């Protein structure tokens, strides 16, 4: 059970922490949170009182580093940072925990739905969709814009997701116009599960973290690229059945998380209806059908 | 983006460009089996395509042998005819390759837009204009070069004969929908009207009669006339 700890809350911010967020005041007393659960990449997040503006956060492994977060008054955020003497570490923790002044990581026991969230989220993938190696975490806003984005400006603060686009020639093999356009299993299967993702659970990973990007920032690029990867498969007549199965899994545990106020913005119309009741995988996708039916038939 | 009544004189700028109708490229006789059931004959269609400032008309011949053993020929058609176009184009030199196309119906932007990813230069647009061109086979020269062909064939015409000659596009493409608005909302009376006066002769070389300027005149009030008419007939106004 590890623990990030921090300097102090100068200002009023709620925070957020893979699925679950507190409200905290105005330099109150307030050093981190502990009982973080070894062995799952996780989330810590932050929307300011006085600026909704902004939701940004900080990835990360906690058997990557000993990571804590200090308020950076210039730049006017609370900021993530690494410990590199292990020792001194140890002892700031103790102290904090010894004054009682962390909240704990509140784990019920019946319940992974981080678990299913983060499935094949991995740092290692992470850092490579956001580029800034001198750290072991990885910093997400709302306002970040993606590599296809770009191409529809700032290079370096960008999320690098693979670029999937439908009407492309990556995506459409001369002479099979039309069966590569209905059919996207040449696509999905031989451009993007061998060539590029190499498995299935790479390309699971970043579906992942796409949306939870998207859930907790905002990010708009981040929720094209999960609608996007969705759309993909669905599109695609030929799907190992594992993969299937393991996709109706993912979408069920990512719909029964999201934030029922949200969903108005979050879930595009268009992509659902196709996957749920026209794509190839119509009849696929029984427990994400079924909660989407029982929880959002409005858009439906 | 879209084309319709406000930018309408862009047709006829110098922009190398070409309309695509699909409206006839699959074409059936629904009939009885012995059964009770009904049952589609597939018969000869064609691809309408266009250049409305030259009045160059590129009629590709679909032959009903396209369609042997295929499934859901409706969808197939409209990438069958993106696929026709596109080799259109490819055949041309680049200097003549139309810088736009427009089709018709907005189903055929996907099909078209997939087979033209090759040609990034090149602006697919659908129209909001209710272009009658569907009625491009009740001109018996086209009917019966489509329905005589045995095998896929591409036969080129100038739609407008000889009529830039004496008038520009803009006009002669005006005359040309009105003829076949009227084609299109009564084909009967619209030929009794092209061909009343045994005098008035199609050149062997053209599909409209050769009327001189005052009887184009003449004919294309009567058109007009039908159009409101059959509105009537059709709205009882
Ligand atoms: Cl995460 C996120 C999801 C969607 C948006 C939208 C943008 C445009 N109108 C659809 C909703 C913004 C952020």
């Amino acid at each position: 059970m590890n623990t990030v700890p921090f300097t102090s809350a100068p200002i009023e911010v709620t925070i957020g922490i893979d699925q679950y967020s507190f409200n905290v005041k105005e330099n109150q007393p307030f050093h981190g949170i502990k009982d973080i659960p070894i062995g799952h990449v996780h989330v810590i997040h932050f929307q300011h009182a006085d600026n909704s503006s902004m939701r940004y956060g900080y990835w990360f492994d906690c058997r990557m580093g000993n990571f804590y977060i200090q308020y950076d008054p210039k730049d006017g955020l609370y900021k993530m940072m690494e410990e590199r003497d292990g020792a001194k570490f140890e002892n700031i923790v103790h102290n904090f925990k010894e004054r009682q002044m962390m909240v704990s990581y509140p784990k019920i026991d019946e319940d992974d739905t981080w678990y299913n969230l983060t499935e094949f989220v991995q740092m290692d993938k992470i850092r490579k969709i956001v580029r800034k190696d001198e750290n072991q975490f990885s910093y997400v806003d709302s306002s970040m814009t993606t590599v296809q984005e770009n191409e529809l400006s700032d290079p370096a603060h960008s999320l690098n997701y693979t670029v999937i686009n439908f009407k492309s020639r990556e995506a459409i093999r001369p002479g099979h116009e039309m069966e590569d356009f209905l059919d996207k299993s040449y696509y999905l299967n031989t451009v993007m599960l061998q060539g590029i993702f190499k498995n299935s659970s790479n390309y699971f990973g970043e579906l992942q973290f796409a949306f939870l990007n998207a859930m907790f920032f905002g990010n708009y690029g981040s929720s094209l690229q999960w609608h996007a990867m969705i759309e993909l498969i669905c599109s695609s007549a030929t799907v190992p059945k594992h993969m299937l199965d393991k996709l109706d899994e993912i979408l069920y545990y990512q719909i029964k998380t999201l934030p029922e106020q949200y969903s108005d913005i979050l879930l595009n119309e268009r992509v659902w209806n196709i996957c749920l009741y026209s794509s190839f995988q119509k009849n696929s996708l029984h427990n994400t059908e079924k909660i989407m039916e029982n929880k959002y038939p409005e858009l439906l | 983006g879209a084309m319709n009544s406000s930018n309408y004189a862009e047709l006829f700028n110098n922009d190398i460009k070409l309309f695509v109708d699909d409206t006839n490229v699959y074409r059936v006789t629904v009939h009885k089996t012995f059964e009770g059931n009904v049952a589609t004959k597939a018969i000869n269609g064609c691809i309408f395509t266009l250049n409305p400032k030259t009045g160059h008309l590129f009629l590709k011949i679909i032959h009903t042998s396209v369609w042997a053993g295929q499934k859901r020929l409706s969808q197939l058609a409209k990438w069958k005819t993106a696929e026709e176009v596109s080799a259109l184009v490819r055949s041309l030199p680049k200097e003549e390759q139309p810088k736009q196309i427009i089709v018709t119906r907005k189903a055929m932007l996907d099909p078209l837009e997939v087979h033209m990813l090759d040609f990034p230069n090149i602006a697919i647009r659908p129209t909001e204009l209710r272009l009658p061109f569907s009625a491009a086979m009740s001109i018996d020269k086209l009917s019966d070069v489509v329905m005589k062909a045995t095998e896929p064939q591409m036969v080129l015409f100038n739609i407008y004969d000889d009529w830039l000659d004496r008038i520009s596009s803009y006009t002669a493409f005006s005359r040309l929908t009105l003829l076949l608005r009227a084609l299109k909302t009564n084909e009967e009376s619209a030929k009794m009207i092209l061909l009343s006066d045994p005098t008035i002769t199609i050149k062997s070389y053209h599909l409209w009669p050769s009327f001189t300027d005052e009887q184009w005149i003449t004919i294309e009030s009567q058109m007009r006339d039908l159009i409101l008419t059959e509105y009537g007939r059709k709205y009882n106004v």
